[PDB]
């Protein structure tokens, strides 16, 4: 999961 | 927005759609390319091809369960492109590149047409 | 094999599937979550959720055009997860995380359940 | 396009  | 994003989600979705195709689950159209038949999901075809997008948004054609392509289309070229739609991988070879490019132009798959043009230019 | 791969293909497919959903094109099921209704593509739901995969591979349920979820399921939690299925982005907030996690456990979306558990653990 |  990432900060888009 | 303040969303988080799962990097592998789109790839995992496409992998599962290809597993459904393998297993003939919820396939809803047969594409006929002369003597050959290919089963697929209309939504995946529309998502990948400008031609299928135009076909399945038509109020009459959206209801067809069989679509016959132009007799000039090569079944192997179509097969290679159908595999690309469901996997992101394109089996481009010296022996098939002309048929693949012609098929991608007909199906309106601009990124494929682009890589074919580049590979052809490199050999000239 | 000797294939080439187009990096953005899976993301571009998912973006187009979400555009079809927006425009209600070829949606083939309505998911009912108490008083709310959500239209979607069965194939996308199956590709993202172990529960929908089990439902639409069932010889009787595969033919249903309406699926009613358990009354304990929160419509906002479902909406957030449906948006995640079609975009890879999860709108996870302090005010919705418990409903989102409960919905993801019910729908069998293991990666979502994983990030919810981690975010909850961090607040404790 | 890349070599996967
Ligand atoms: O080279 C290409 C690939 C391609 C795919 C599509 N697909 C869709 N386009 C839109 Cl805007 N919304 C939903 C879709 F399924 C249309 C045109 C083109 N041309
Ligand atoms: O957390 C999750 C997400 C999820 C999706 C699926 N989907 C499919 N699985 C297979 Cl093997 N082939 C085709 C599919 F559409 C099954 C289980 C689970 N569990
Ligand atoms: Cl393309
Ligand atoms: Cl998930």
């Amino acid at each position: 999961w990432v900060i888009p | 927005d303040s969303c988080i994003q799962f990097t592998r989600h789109a790839s995992d979705v496409l992998l599962n759609l290809n597993r459904l195709r393998s297993r003939d689950i919820l396939t809803d159209v047969v594409i006929v390319v002369s003597r050959e038949q290919f089963r697929a999901h209309k939504t995946v075809l529309m998502a990948c091809s400008g031609l299928f997008y135009s076909i399945f948004t038509d109020q009459l054609k959206c209801n067809l369960s069989v679509i016959n392509l132009d007799p000039e289309i090569n079944p192997e070229g179509f097969c290679i492109l159908l595999d690309f739609m469901y996997t992101s991988r394109l089996n481009l070879r010296e022996g098939n590149i002309m048929a693949v490019m012609a098929t991608a132009m007909y199906l309106q798959m601009e990124h494929v047409v682009d890589t074919c043009r580049k590979f052809i230019k490199a050999s000239e």
